[PDB]
């Protein structure tokens, strides 16, 4: 679920 | 016509907020394929010209991109206050690659200016 920063 | 000088890659020195940077990084499951899928409108990457549609090859100076999507994640979590995140539009790679020049650091570095923050 894509890669938060 | 007349194409300007296509080979910038902008240097991006992303802040410390909240507890992050502010964007949603999407990598590629193999190694070489780092690129950003979303962006924080209320982030410091936006502000520092981050866009939600930019590939991310050097981090702080060192390429980023043979390692995997966790250590390309942790590159950037690494940094406890400011961090330079090397990007540049995909599309604009495709030129860039085939000039090839040290712009990593030796085109950045250009002349100084002394006043704004």
């Amino acid at each position: 679920q894509d890669t938060r920063l | 016509g007349i194409d300007p000088f296509t080979m910038l890659p902008r240097l991006c020195c992303l802040e410390k907020g909240p507890n992050g940077y502010g964007f949603h990084l999407h990598g590629e499951k193999g190694k070489l394929g780092q690129y950003i899928r979303l962006v924080e409108p209320g982030s410091p990457a936006e502000k520092a010209g981050l866009l939600a549609g930019d590939r991310l090859v050097e981090v702080n100076g060192e390429n980023v991109e043979k390692e995997t999507h966790q250590q390309v994640v942790s590159r950037i979590r690494a940094a406890l206050n400011a961090v330079r995140l090397l990007v540049v539009d995909p599309e604009t790679d495709e030129q860039l690659q085939k000039l090839g020049v040290q712009v990593r650091e030796e085109l950045l570095r250009a002349q100084e200016a002394p006043g704004q923050a």
